[PDB]
């Protein structure tokens, strides 16, 4: 008894238009414009993450160099925050390609880019 | 020192450690264990050219213990062998340490509360009939820690080596009918730690081993803050298993024993002491005091002595006092508990707050009349 | 437990850390000679068979350092008697062991420098060595009557099996 | 059938049949639980022990008293003691025997309401009553006027009664009794080094107290005498043949009845509490109360307590009049005897609470009938 | 009908097997396992590895003690399982070959030493509940079974629920005070000496003197000497004198047969008659980490118990287990306690000043006839009672709580 009690207590139309135009490099940059990391809601996060994934899986594997090196370092770190989000929702195809995007963003951003995923107080 | 040039020594003769220095000092000179030992031959340990005297005392006896039978001259605050205590005092005032000409000194002793009568009588005797001190006093553990804290009101929770005492004092008035003794203290936690290390397959049995397991305790043991989460941590993960190196170089692994052993202070039945733990025994002391004094006692819980130094004891003791108060006084008004004001005074210097208190008192009263028992007033 | 030196009277001279008990003996040497039959060497000889098994031994009397020295030396004497083949041949040998030099307290080879403090007086050295040599002389000659079985003069099966059991794992050599 | 009498003492339960002269059951009001979890099987037979088996086995048992300061504190254990009384000590089915219980004055009202509920709903007695312990003492003394000092295991109380009328405003209560005298004895023996502490070992100090304690007729003269001669020292053999020794501690123990300051009470002593209650009655009554002090209850058995009380009151009261302390030898059982008398009288049989009344009035009935 | 429960007492020296209700065990077997010799394999850096069905090629008990081509491993040490690979195989053949019990239909009573580290209870529960799939299990405590085995054989008046159990097996010795049928487990003391330690002391003490005993059967001869020529002596220094002065009475001849060839050999049996048993009273002979005689640990155990139980414990000291039945064992222990306890009372009487001369304490040591198997018998009596089937951990509990269910034991 005497010690029982608890006490002392993204623009989907812009992305679609870029993909349907085939402007793949801009389609990535279009997705990375305005991340809802500032925003409290969950649905807008899963929305934004799904829109980013739509680009990554529709990217051709050989072009990931031209994709990732186009981004600025603040973009490359944001790409990493979206990559580690994709792995939380496996599928037949998604993990096989996200693991490749990871290794090219790793060359661009380095291990320090991953620390700014672990340490960020905001979920993208 | 005194105006007459008389040195004013202050001297705690604990069952664990002698702590003996001059009045007005902020630190004790010369901490050493209250130990006596005698040379023996063991067939299993190396002998060398280190000279072992026919009797050794104190610090030297504790470090050469590997070739000594060793004895603690005092237990539970009671002198067991007056001959070994004479030797320990002879070392204390001796050339090894306080090299005082005792016949010219004033000495402040202390005595535990509610101690046996003839113990004090024979202590006061030897000070005038063998050391010939120029003046004596026998201070009380409770008031001394209050001088070291500068307070006039509080409940002292003096947890030494041999025994633990709770002593209320209110505005300088004593409340001796509220004194409570708890038989668990640091010597029994060490006996208990031995009994647990035996269950992991180690062995500790010789007199020299008792001091080694004491140092294991002081290094590794801690009071769990929330015993359920400590047990969960030990079962879920290996992180508590921490190594130690015996003087023989044998490595031992210490695990959940680190918190099981101190826990006897809060669940006395674990060492077959019948009663209630220090937190509840303290609470039952406050609730016995006159009704309006209670709200001051909760604001001045004062800890003292080395067996309080376990990491987390103040934090744990706060938690239980709050749970006791919510259970028994507020009847579950968990919102109203937020108004409960409780302070556990946990100065890091508290390991020596008794001696520090005596050095304050003797410096305040070095030259006054009615304080010191003089050898002129003795022998009548 | 162990067996501890029983014969120390309320007074008897202590040399270094070691009590100059009597020794009922025919040889020369400083110690008293008269009114004895039970004796410090006989206690060592009577206890030895038990006293070597105890693994822990507490020094509490200067006369223990006397008895310990005999109990150590008996484990040197048996090392000779074991190889002999007659009481006469051992007894003759034991004279030469008794004369043989052994280290004194505080020497770099003495086994128990931690417990025997070194002497310093010239008369203390001579009295001590004269006593220790007298102890050795009798201790050997006592065993020669006891180790050799009279039925065949050969060193006895029983006493000789203790040769591997040095007292307290301390050699005297 | 014949009524049972069941004095639910704080210390000893005293029980029997109405009309008998002495209780057919006396046993200690303790409930014991095993200290050690390690039962075997068959043996280790019960979760808890009650009464005399809990004294006998006590070394393995933590003992608790269901009554403290005369108020029932653990009803589950108190029910266990009542169940033990009827089914084991008396071997009586209580559903057909009226049972007279007892209580101390100035208790909480909720105490006796809960008490009467259990009798009618668990033991389903036909009838019962709840008399005040002090009033019962005059029945055993065979008189109708006097001041009763009853001091038990848990409470000391005074009820003055004149010509068969109680004077409820002069009733006084003091929570010193045989419990606190034992804890004080258990304290003062630390001056010798005789630690006890264990609740089992408190029962040994209790026996030490009963067999060696006495009240000094002049406390300060006896204290100065104990400083001079060994004559007061009496040894006692503990169950393991350790022989303790006790000196001035023999009478310092009961002295705290007269100097409650020894254990930090602010109250006046039992003599002055008695005197203050007489000085609270009307002038014409006082003349009779001084003549008829009746002592009752266990702690009044201390040797010399009659003489000390008589000495002390005669120093406070006006000197022109006789003060006499009535103290029969059976004063330990006075309350049970007085119950057995009351339950036997023909004039009493009309005033039983009965099941048919409880069924309509509910537990509050006890506040209406038993006055 | 309803099948009787199984009782298995996996001692360090011997394992006792049988079913509840029988007066004695159906098998007593040596606690060892013989596994196929394999040193010819290229074990160049690691322990042997198992293939195929070869791991079933083992024997246990008397089939295992002297096989010509199998290595006799001894998997129990100090009472604790040291290798569960060997123990799980040992249990496999105990259940299916010796007991003939199908384990999925019988409740099992197992036993443990009070030193048993909790992980061993978790492991033993895993093996019984998952490998053998028992319906229910109970890890009983050896001391209360020993006292019950005494109690149930006691005549009226001696039949009592309080007594100091001293269990001295092959591996370790325990002093365990029981009062009112509750084990006062916090007062338990352990003495690190047992039949193994006595045997090795004789084994050394022969090899120092009696070279001629074939090493392949040195252990057999030390064990046989201990079991038949040894006794607890009154004191050493008089016994050595007794042997030296009258050796024709005290020295005995033991004659052994060499298992290789069949030649005789013979040895003089001497000081190892009373040395050996002495190590109970002087553990420093065989263990340097211990020094209290058994007749002192007993008094320390009792003098920690509550003062009201303290006398009943001296009145009913029960010896149990194989190592206690040396001749004159109890006669010496009693003589020591009735010295130690009397000296205590005399001191307190003197300090009382001759007033209240205390009533004595009659130390008594009792030694019933079942001691080779008393723990098993107490188990077989318990396992016949209806209440046994309530206190067992039922399989449906383990399938909810997991092995943690067996974490606790009566401290
Ligand atoms: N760092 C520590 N943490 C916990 N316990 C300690 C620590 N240091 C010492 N102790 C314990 O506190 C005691 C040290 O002696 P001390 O506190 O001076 O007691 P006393 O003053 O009564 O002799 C010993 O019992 C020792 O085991
Ligand atoms: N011979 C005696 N002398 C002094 N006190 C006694 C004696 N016998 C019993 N007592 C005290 O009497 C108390 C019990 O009082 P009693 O009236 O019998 O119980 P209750 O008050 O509960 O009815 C016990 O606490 C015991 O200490
Ligand atoms: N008559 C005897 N005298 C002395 N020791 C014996 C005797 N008989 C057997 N022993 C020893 O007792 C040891 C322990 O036996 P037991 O208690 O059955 O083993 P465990 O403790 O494994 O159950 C045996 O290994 C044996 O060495
Ligand atoms: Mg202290
Ligand atoms: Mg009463
Ligand atoms: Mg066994």
């Amino acid at each position: 008894r005497f010690r029982k009690v608890d006490v002392g207590e993204p623009d989907e139309g812009e992305v679609d238009s870029c993909l349907r135009q085939g402007n793949m490099t801009a389609a990535l940059q279009a997705a990375l414009k305005n991340p809802p990391i500032n925003t409290k809601s969950q649905a807008v996060k899963d929305r934004a993450g799904s829109i980013v994934l739509k680009v990554l899986i529709s990217f051709k594997a050989n072009d990931i160099e031209k994709a990732v090196q186009s981004l600025d370092k603040n973009g490359v770190d944001l790409l990493m925050k979206y990559i580690y989000k994709g792995f939380e929702s496996p599928s037949d195809n998604s993990s096989a390609v996200l693991l490749q995007w990871h290794e090219k963003a790793l060359a661009a951003g380095g291990v320090g880019s991953i620390v700014r995923v672990l340490t960020a107080r905001k979920t993208v | 020192m005194d105006s007459q040039g008389r040195k004013v020594v202050v001297c705690d003769n604990g069952t664990g450690f002698v702590k003996c220095g001059y009045a007005g000092s902020n630190f004790p000179e010369h901490i050493f264990p209250a130990l006596v030992g005698r040379p023996i031959i063991r067939s299993t340990t190396k002998v060398g050219n280190i000279e072992i005297k026919d009797l050794m005392v104190g610090d030297e006896a504790s470090e050469l213990r590997s070739m000594l039978e060793v004895n603690y001259p005092m237990e539970n605050g009671i002198v067991r062998n007056w001959d070994d205590m004479k030797h320990l005092w002879d070392y204390t005032f001796g050339p090894e340490k306080l090299n005082i000409d005792t016949r010219n000194c004033k000495i402040l002793l202390t005595e535990p509360p509610m101690n046996p009568t003839k113990n004090r009588e024979k202590i006061v005797e030897v000070m005038f009939e063998t050391y010939q001190f120029s003046g004596v006093y026998v201070a009380i553990q409770a008031v001394l820690t209050l001088y070291a804290q500068g307070l006039l009101t509080g409940v002292v929770v003096d947890s030494g080596d041999g025994v633990t005492h709770i002593c209320p004092v209110y505005e300088g008035f004593s409340l001796p009918h509220l004194t409570r003794r708890l038989d668990i203290a640091g010597r029994d936690i060490t006996r208990y730690l031995i009994k647990l290390l035996l269950l992991r397959g180690y062995a500790f049995n010789h007199s020299a081993d008792f001091e080694t397991v004491r140092m294991i305790k002081e290094k590794l043991c801690y009071v769990g803050y929330n015993i359920e989460q400590e047990q969960k941590l030990a079962l879920e993960t290996t992180v508590l298993v921490e190594s130690y190196t015996l003087p023989d170089g044998r490595i031992i692994k210490v695990g959940g024993e680190r918190f099981e052993a101190p826990e006897a202070l809060f669940q006395p039945h674990l060492i077959n002491v019948e009663g209630v733990g220090v937190a509840e025994l303290l609470f039952n002391t406050i609730q016995a005091a006159d009704i309006d004094t209670r709200s001051e006692f909760y604001k001045h819980i004062v800890l003292s002595g080395g067996s309080t130094m376990y990491p987390g004891l103040p934090s744990r003791l706060e938690r239980e006092l709050k749970q006791l108060y919510l259970e028994r006084v507020l009847k579950g008004d968990v919102e109203k508990l937020s108004k409960f004001k409780i302070r556990i005074e946990d100065p890091p210097r508290r390991k020596h707050m008794v001696f520090l208190g005596g050095a304050v008192l003797a410096d305040i009263m070095k030259d006054k009349d009615n304080f010191w028992m003089t050898r002129q007033e003795y022998q009548e | 437990p162990a067996y501890h030196s029983s014969l120390m009277d309320p007074d008897t001279k202590l040399i270094g850390n070691m009590a100059l008990l009597p020794i009922r003996s025919q040889f020369k040497g400083p110690a008293p000679r008269e009114t004895k039959d039970t004796d410090i060497v006989d206690e060592a000889i009577y206890y030895f068979k038990a006293n070597v098994f105890f693994k822990n031994y507490e020094i509490k009397n200067e006369a223990d350092r006397t008895l310990i020295y005999i109990t150590l030396y008996i484990s040197e004497c048996l090392k000779k008697l074991q190889k002999c083949n007659s009481k006469s041949q051992g007894e003759k040998e034991m004279y030469t062991l008794g004369i043989t030099n052994f280290p004194i307290p505080g020497e770099p080879g003495f086994p128990l420098n931690a417990i025997y403090a070194k002497p310093a007086n010239k008369q203390e050295d001579e009295v001590m060595r004269a006593y220790l040599q007298q102890l050795r002389q009798e201790t050997g000659l006592r065993l020669c009557e006891k180790v050799f079985d009279p039925q065949n003069d050969k060193p006895s099966k029983w006493w000789t099996c203790f040769v591997k059991r040095q007292f307290m794992n301390k050699s005297l050599s | 059938t014949t009524a049972l009498v069941c004095d639910n003492g704080s210390g000893l339960v005293k029980a029997g049949f109405a009309g008998d002269d002495a209780p057919r059951a006396v046993f200690p009001s303790i409930v014991g639980r095993p200290r050690h979890q390690g039962v075997m099987v068959g043996m280790g037979q019960k979760d808890s022990y009650v009464g005399d088996e809990a004294q006998s086995k006590r070394g393995i048992l933590t003992l608790k008293y269901p009554i403290e300061h005369g108020i029932i504190t653990n009803w589950d254990d108190m029910e266990k003691i009542w169940h033990h009384t009827f089914y084991n000590e008396l071997r009586v089915a209580p559903e057909e025997h009226p049972t007279l219980l007892t209580e101390a004055p100035l208790n909480p009202k909720a105490n006796r309401e809960k008490m009467t509920q259990i009798m009618f709903e668990t033991f389903n007695v036909p009838a019962m009553y709840v008399a005040i312990q002090a009033v019962l003492s005059l029945y055993a003394s065979g008189r109708t006027t006097g001041i009763v000092l009853d001091s038990g295991d848990g409470v000391t109380h005074n009820v003055p009664i004149y010509e068969g009328y109680a004077l409820p405003h002069a009733i006084m209560r003091l929570d010193l009794a045989g419990r606190d005298l034992t804890d004080y004895l258990m304290k003062i023996l630390t001056e010798r080094g005789y630690s006890f502490v264990t609740t089992a070992e408190r029962e040994i100090v209790r026996d030490i107290k009963e067999k060696l304690c006495y009240v000094a007729l002049d406390f300060e003269n006896e204290m100065a005498t104990a400083a001079s001669s060994s004559s007061l020292e009496k040894s006692y053999e503990l169950p393991d043949g350790q022989v303790i020794t006790i000196g001035n501690e023999r009478f310092r123990c009961p002295e705290t009845l007269f100097q409650p300051s020894f254990i930090g009470m602010e109250s006046a002593g039992i003599h002055e509490t008695t005197y203050n209650s007489i000085m609270k009655c009307d002038i014409d009554i006082r003349k009779d109360l001084y003549a008829n002090n009746v002592m009752s209850g266990g702690t009044t058995m201390y040797p010399g307590i009659a003489d000390r009380m008589q000495k002390e009151i005669t120093a406070l009261a006006p000197s022109t009049m006789k003060i006499k302390i009535i103290a029969p030898p059976e004063r330990k059982y006075s309350v049970w005897i007085g119950g057995s008398i009351l339950a036997s009288l023909s004039t009493f049989q009309q005033m039983w609470i009965t099941k048919q009344e409880y069924d309509e009035a509910g537990p509050s009935i006890v506040h209406r009938k038993c006055f | 009908g309803r099948l009787p429960a199984c009782v298995v007492d996996c001692g360090t020296g011997y394992t006792k097997l049988g079913y509840a209700g029988n007066t004695e065990p159906q098998f007593i077997i040596p606690s060892c396992i013989a596994i196929k010799e394999s040193a010819k394999v290229g074990d160049q850096a690691q322990r042997r590895v198992m293939k195929g069905v070869d791991d079933l090629d083992f024997f246990i008990g008397d089939e295992a003690i002297e096989k010509p081509t199998y290595a006799t491993k001894w998997p129990i040490r100090h009472g604790i399982v040291e290798d569960w690979d060997l123990m799980e195989r040992f249990m496999e053949q105990v259940i299916f070959k010796y007991l003939r019990a199908e384990p999925e239909d019988h409740y099992f009573l197992l036993t443990e030493p009070p030193l048993n580290t909790p992980e061993n209870r978790e492991y033993t529960a895993e093996i019984m509940f998952e490998s053998f799939n028992v319906p229910g299990l109970y890890i009983a405590v050896q001391a209360v079974l020993a006292l019950a085995a005494s109690w149930t054989s006691r005549q009226v008046g001696e039949r009592t629920l309080t007594g100091t159990v001293i269990d001295s097996g092959d591996g370790v010795t325990h002093v365990i005070p029981v009062a009112e049928g509750y084990v006062i487990g916090s007062c338990i003391k352990h003495i690190p000496i047992a039949g193994r330690d006595i045997t090795y002391f004789i084994q050394q003490l022969l090899r120092d003197r009696e070279v001629g005993i074939p090493p392949e059967q040195s252990l057999e001869t030390a064990k046989a000497v201990k079991e038949r020529y040894s006794y607890v002596c009154p004191d050493l220094v008089k016994e050595f004198n007794k042997y030296d002065t009258d050796g024709s009475k005290w020295i005995k001849q033991y004659t052994g047969i060499n298992a290789i060839s069949k030649k005789e050999f013979s040895i003089d049996v001497g000081y190892e008659r009373f040395l050996g048993p002495e190590i109970f009273f002087h553990p420093e002979f065989a263990n340097p980490d211990f020094t209290q005689p058994i007749s002192e640990v007993v008094d320390e155990v009792i003098q920690n118990c509550p003062i009201d139980v303290r006398r009943p414990l001296y009145k009913n000291i029960v010896l149990s287990g194989g190592s206690t039945m040396f001749r004159d064992f109890g006669r010496r222990l009693q003589r020591d306690l009735k010295r130690t306890v009397d000296a205590r009372l005399k001191l307190s009487e003197e300090l009382s000043g001759g007033r209240l001369k205390p009533k004595p304490i009659d130390v008594q040591v009792i030694t019933h006839h079942m001691q080779r198997y008393a723990v098993w018998f107490g188990g077989s009596m318990l396992a016949s009672t209806p209440e046994f089937y309530q206190v067992c951990h039922t399989k449906k509990d383990y399938e909810e709580i997991g092995p943690s269910i067996c974490r606790h034991n009566p401290v």
